[PDB]
């Protein structure tokens, strides 16, 4: 199926002394593969997956130079935005940037993206066509004008449709043993009595990859949303993911209820029942 | 400034069995700004050897982090996660429930 | 592989 490469960058200003805290992370699909943290000792881009260790010293020197350049743009941005919004030097502020590309089952370019936020609110984003910009307010509009005069969109489009796609394909090949492998959810169901009248059924999905999954309940063959609780999908810590969904039912009626699991690692969706 | 309160889940990496080495996780998400305090607790006491993931964020720009430590469950020992953030008046404590 | 240039706002 489809794949993605995405980079995420956060800078947080430190009023009173020194430069902002800067943290960069890179992902292929749901797998982290690189990081840079300005508070760490190395001041280098670091590997976070075994398959990226295949890359030579020139790659690591080049990514390091680029990630530091990213960090310096963010430092400057924090000063400019404080000016744009007439804010003081006292408070801590945040910039966030995300960019990357998607490819379909044929590993050809599908979509590209590049978005930016200031203090957790939309600031400016490249549109889907990769030709123009969405500016949220009048500050972002000034930036839009700057970037239009300098043809920034043109530079990004070239990266997102070219280099991004090229290197994602490269990563997918080098990391094929994990990156191109699906792990099906390991499912089971638990039971709790709340009182003499009421029971909780909880349907578990564990050890799955990628993160995308659907868990639903049915009663006598029809979808049930009322009296259900579905937790956010959460990392196990070993590269795989976890999720559950629970339903509250009248004691003795457990048999009416079935849990249904959809995941790319399952050719057929699966059904579970109590007892 | 937008302020978003963290959601918290506490759970083990693998199915929990006494005497068998495992990892205790505290997943914090949906928060803003990024400054956050997270402790794992053993019988009320702060665990010293705790690592965390590199800061990242969702589509809506809210942050998430995973805090984790190696542990061997026993019948008697109680575990929890203690979170403080600008949006919280008192630290929030969530107990690990293995029977879930 | 990171983008080679990042424009300031």
């Amino acid at each position: 199926g489809s794949h993605s490469m995405r980079y995420f960058f956060t800078s947080v200003s430190r009023p009173g002394r020194g430069e902002p805290r800067f943290i960069a992370v890179g992902y292929v699909d749901d797998t982290q593969f690189v990081r840079f943290d300005s508070d760490a000792a190395s001041q280098r881009m670091e590997p976070r997956a075994p398959w990226i260790e295949q890359e030579g010293p020139e790659y690591w020197d080049g990514e390091t130079r680029k990630v530091k350049a990213h960090s310096q743009t963010h430092r400057v941005d924090l000063g400019t935005l404080r000016g744009y919004y007439n804010q003081s030097e006292a408070g801590s502020h945040t910039v966030q940037r995300m960019y990357g590309c998607d490819v379909g089952s044929d590993w050809r370019f599908l979509r590209g993206y590049h978005q930016y936020a200031y203090d957790g609110k939309d600031y400016i984003a490249l549109k889907e066509d990769l030709r123009s910009w969405t500016a949220a307010d009048m500050a972002a509009q000034t930036t839009k004008h700057k970037w239009e005069a300098a043809h920034v969109a043109e530079q990004l489009r070239a990266y997102l449709e070219g280099t991004c796609v090229e290197w994602l394909r490269r990563y997918l090949e080098n990391g094929k043993e994990t990156l191109q492998r699906t792990d099906a959810p390991k499912t089971h169901m638990t039971h709790h009595a709340v009182s003499d009248h009421e029971a909780t059924l909880r349907c578990w999905a564990l050890s799955f990859y990628p993160a995308e999954i659907t868990l639903t309940w049915q009663r006598d063959g029809e979808d049930q949303t009322q009296d259900t609780e579905l937790v956010e999908t959460r990392p196990a810590g070993d590269g795989t993911f976890q999720k559950w969904v629970a339903v509250v039912v009248p004691s003795g009626q457990e048999q009416r209820y079935t849990c249904h699991v959809q995941h790319e690692g399952l050719p057929k969706p699966l059904t579970l029942r109590w007892e | 400034m937008i302020q978003r309160t963290p959601k918290i889940q506490v759970y083990s990496r693998h199915p929990a069995e006494n005497g068998k080495s495992n990892f205790l996780n505290c997943y914090v998400s949906g928060f803003h700004p990024s400054d956050i305090e997270v402790d794992l607790l053993k019988n009320g006491e702060r665990i010293e050897k705790v690592e965390h993931s590199d800061l990242s964020f969702s589509k809506d720009w809210s942050f998430y982090l995973l805090y984790y430590t190696e542990f061997t469950p026993t019948e008697k020992d109680e575990y929890a996660c203690r979170v403080n953030h600008v949006t919280l008046s008192q630290p929030k404590i969530v107990k690990w429930d293995r029977d879930m | 592989n990171l983008v080679p240039q990042v424009a300031t706002v």
